[PDB]
């Protein structure tokens, strides 16, 4: 197997706790909808994470 | 002289045989009982039937994460 470099890593990390991130976290998903339902076609549609990283 | 029975002064006391108190029998009983009971139900399902409500709320904060 072939695997991405150490860049494509290290990007900055959302560095909170669990109950701030349950904190909002209703009002969060309902209005992105873009990059994060289209990751889950980019997910169970075709498998194979390594493919999907953008 | 001095002997005991008195002239008078008695009772005497019962041989008798009573103390049947009711009671509240005979269909009273079985009617607050069951009356009771279905306060119970009653009770349940405006209980029950709204933590399942908040059940689904915390399913829900579980979903709008994990992309």
């Amino acid at each position: 197997v072939e695997l991405p470099s150490l860049e494509d890593l290290k990007v900055q990390e959302v560095k909170v706790s669990s109950s701030v991130l349950k904190a909002a976290a209703h009002h969060y998903g309902a209005q992105c909808d873009k990059p994060n339902k289209e990751f889950m076609l980019c997910r169970w549609e075709e498998k194979d994470p390594r493919r999907c990283l953008e | 002289k001095q002997d005991m029975p008195p002239v008078g002064g008695y009772g005497p006391i019962d041989y008798k045989r009573n103390l049947p108190r009711r009671g509240l029998s005979g269909y009273s009983m079985f009617a607050v009982g069951i009356g009771a009971l279905l306060f119970g139900y009653w009770s349940m399902m405006k209980w029950n039937r709204e933590r399942r409500r908040l059940q689904i709320e915390d399913f829900e904060a579980r979903i709008a994460l994990m992309p």
